């Protein structure tokens, strides 16, 4: 068949315009880590304390001395949901390791 | 003294066509009492044709021997693919009796690319005093190939062994394992350890380096 | 009509070689019958050593004149084969068949034993790692070798297992080679680049077999992923 | 052929140098030029372009490097799509703001 | 030692056909000297007609008896070939050699002229687009064919042009078959998908030449992307 | 009236090794009067052998005709890359003269995957009243292939042709053109229109079916 390092978790949330389309709107959530070798990273979403297991896609891992891997996941969300003030936490399993993100609309 | 010498000493056949062996001999025999004898890779020669004019026991009549003097041709028809073996003649009007060489077949399949793939030694080693460096190839043809090491634009020679595994059932291909012994003395004074394949089936060598302690 | 060698595998070279070729089913009384022998080093073709025909009548190599002893025996049925001043490098497998006729030349062969002429002895086979490093570019299959150095003689069959004590399929085995006056193995195998990224797995088992030493060593797998 | 959907996204109110992802997704032809402003002036180095994947579909992403100072300062980074002739702009800002 | 033929190429069955093999540089006053008809039709093998010797003494098919004609001349140093009760299925191009001995036969071979027989006229081609449904897997390259209809005889060249007026690599050409009395031919172009999808060319022309009329008419490109 | 059946119809040669042409006579022949041709696919047949005894002038060497009775073969040594044509043998000992069938030769190339392009009429061809489906196939070997059409579950034979080009050059090749014609009464009445390939390369048919009007 030596580099060990830890992901970043970036969590995108949608602006207060990012919301289009026929009513109820809809937008997308997207979970990126850069900088992180080996990539052990599973996509996995919870909505509240609530495992999401319907609505998200996970695309296959690109690439970007370690070598290092990027990933990029996208979750469809609903406007309704939104205004209710729900946490979004982007779960991420390195090595084991829990890496947790919890991100709102609060000001 | 007879010296009998069988040449090509290796031929590429096919599942179904004709294998002409050769058997020269430096001198004539007398009554051509010249037998031939078959021989698998790990199991005990068999003898086929005694005399080179009848056919033994248990020889299916697909054998055909014939040939005077010194002139010996071994031809066969439909060649089965369990008889991809080692075929030897044998006279016993020498007083005593002589050998030869022995002619190798092989099934024709087309080139392929090979893969080296070059194993620094580890540091467990390195703790005995001696060092060792493969060089492995894999999915390779025909047999014939070159493997030289080239460390700090250096060739070295009269320390290297090259064996080669025998013929795949199921891929019809060859493996060889070139192995550079060194001591430990003379392992921490160089820094870039690899070895040049030279393929038929490649335009450019290519060679595998890499760094001392640093991989 | 079949015949059986033995005798010892491990001897000291210029000293005693003893081999017995041990035949039942038929007696050396009628005519143009005769055992001989032929050895074949791991890499070279058929030699002729010595033939003895019936009625006390014997003959030699001229190239080993006056080196080799044919002692007969009409009562256990087997000649003794005594080979005096050994060679490493005459290190071969030693056959006998039997003749039936002037025209049938040696058509019953034996099985033959394997006779290794070394001033080594019996030692346990020292397995090292072999780490890879292939950089650059990953290709697509990637094998790891397991190092076999220091036994004797040459019986040792590879095997891999993974770490949750399963089967690997090695196919892929080279044989051994003298490395001054000892002999030298190794064994690789083709993984998958999916498999290996996939598991947990940190390290794989080199288990081999030995009649002088079951002798095993773990060699480390950093993975890719 | 389909007007692309332009969606620029954010980094949270909690914080997070960020990144501008500006999706074009459900579009049709398969070529597309996906270019960046900084208050209304033109940007010479510091986005990259991902390839274009398959989701027929396909969909492009851009990648803007950006500061913390300079995001929170009523700075508009429009997305501007060139698609079949047709120039798309999103503009937006600091929804805290 | 060289020979030509001449005469019409579009004649209606059930008429009369008449060939002149030319020749020059030789005479029929020897022995063992004659000249025959070979004729091949565009699928078929060669096939025997008549033969004449010389001093006035002419043979003939007995397939094809007491149906064709032989008229030598000393004179014109040509022979006429009179073809009566023709047959569209006979189509055929018709070839005379030129006999040196009795064992050298059709030694010296002509050049030979199509004739096409068929109860229509000579019209312009017709050319139609052909539109590419290439859904699902468009695989690496989209083709693009020229409909080629209501042409005779056969001597039309296809030639893929670009919209800026360039040269297009067409080589892949079908040859014509018959369709009812007329042919019809087909010819396509292997374009990269590359170009295509890149490309502000919409369409591409299809232009031929043809002695009977220069048509041409552009393909549209549906493209695949 | 003498036959001349030249059996095998076509046969794979390599450049470089012996092509035999055998040529079947119904009966005898008066002092072997078999004379052999070679036509090139464009330009006027030649004559190389007469009799099958001499060779003519400007012919060259490597070119061997012996054989009598009902038995002509014709061995060539060194088979040149320009002379994979079509070649005749013809007897002038009957009173007239007959001719034969003739083998095609071609170069021994590794069996591809064809990419067949169904192409369906435009909207212009069906304003004449007539309407044509083909069914082009490039890129397959060898020129044995079976092209069938399955329209509404249904085999349609006795009104589709099948003609195919010549060896290429560069690519030694071949392609064939499979147009299905019919009637502008018969084009609306289907819905599917398709042709089934069945070529020794594909382990499973391809079929390339599209919709009426909706492509
Ligand atoms: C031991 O662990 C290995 C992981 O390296 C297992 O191999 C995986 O499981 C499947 C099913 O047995 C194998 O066919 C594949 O090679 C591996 N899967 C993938 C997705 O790579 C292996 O199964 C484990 N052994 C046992 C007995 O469960
Ligand atoms: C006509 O337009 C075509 C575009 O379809 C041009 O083709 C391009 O130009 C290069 C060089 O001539 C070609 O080799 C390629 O096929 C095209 N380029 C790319 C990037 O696809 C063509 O060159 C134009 N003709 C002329 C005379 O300029």
């Amino acid at each position: 068949g030596v580099a060990e390092m830890n992901p970043n978790v970036n969590v995108f949330v949608p602006p207060r315009d990012g919301f289009s389309g026929p009513a109820p709107r809809k937008s997308k959530l997207i979970c990126e880590a850069t900088n992180f070798t080996p990539k052990p990273i599973t996509v996995s979403w919870l909505k509240d304390g609530k495992l999401v297991e319907s609505g998200f896609t996970t695309d296959p891992v690109t690439i970007e001395t370690p070598q290092t891997y990027k990933v990029i996941s996208t979750l469809t969300i609903s406007e309704i949901d939104w205004l209710n003030l729900n946490v979004y936490t982007c779960r991420v399993d390195h090595r084991g390791l829990t890496f947790l993100k919890n991100v709102s609309s609060t000001c | 003294e007879i010296v009998l010498t069988q040449s090509p000493g290796t031929l590429s056949l096919s599942p179904g066509e004709r294998a002409t062996l050769s058997c020269r001999a430096s001198e004539t025999v007398s009554n051509d009492k010249v037998a031939w004898y078959q021989q698998k890779p790990g199991q005990a020669p068999r003898l086929l044709i005694y005399g080179a004019s009848s056919r033994a026991t248990g020889i299916p009549d697909r054998f055909s021997g014939s040939g005077s003097g010194t002139d010996f041709t071994l031809s066969i028809s439909g060649l089965e693919p369990e008889d991809f073996v080692v075929y030897y003649c044998q006279q016993y009007a020498s007083s005593p009796r002589t050998f030869g060489q022995g002619t190798k077949v092989e099934i024709k399949r087309t080139v392929a690319a090979p893969s080296v793939f070059i194993f620094p030694p580890s540091d467990e080693q390195l703790k005995s005093g001696t060092a060792s460096v493969v060089c492995l190839l894999n999915n390779f043809y025909p047999r014939e190939a070159k493997v030289q090491w080239k460390v700090d634009n250096a060739l070295q020679s009269g320390n290297s062994q090259e064996s080669v595994t025998e013929q795949d059932s199921k891929d019809s291909t060859y493996s060889l394992s070139s192995t550079l012994t060194l001591s430990k003395a003379d392992y921490e004074k160089h820094k870039v350890y690899a070895c040049e394949v030279t393929h038929q089936g490649l335009s450019s060598p290519v060679t595998k380096s890499f760094n001392r302690g640093e991989c | 009509v079949t015949l059986k060698e033995s005798g010892p595998t491990l001897v000291k070279p210029t000293q005693t070689l003893t081999l017995t070729c041990t035949f039942s089913g038929f007696s050396l009384t009628t005519t143009g019958e005769g055992v001989g022998w032929i050895r074949q080093p791991p890499g070279k073709a058929l030699e002729f050593l010595a033939f003895i025909y019936w009625n006390d009548a014997k003959r030699y190599n001229p190239s080993l004149q006056s080196r080799l002893t044919i002692t007969k025996d009409a009562s256990k049925k087997q000649v003794v084969l005594t080979l005096t001043n050994l060679d490493p490098v005459d290190t071969a497998t030693y056959y006998c068949a039997r003749t039936s006729g002037w025209d049938i030349e040696f058509e019953y062969w034996g099985q033959g034993t394997l006779v290794t002429v070394s001033s080594g002895s019996a030692s346990a086979p020292t397995l090292f790692p072999l780490v890879s490093c292939e950089n650059s570019s990953p290709s697509s299959t990637v094998a790891v070798g397991c190092l076999a150095q220091d036994f004797l003689p040459d019986s040792i069959t590879f095997s891999w297992k993974y770490k949750n004590n399963s089967d690997i399929s090695s196919t892929r085995g080279f044989p051994s080679v003298l490395r001054g006056g000892k002999y030298a193995a190794t064994s690789q195998v083709l993984l998958p680049s999916k498999d290996v990224m996939q598991g947990t797995d940190e390290h794989v088992v080199c288990k081999v077999q030995h009649p002088n030493g079951n002798k095993e060593k773990d060699v480390p797998l950093p993975v890719v992923i």
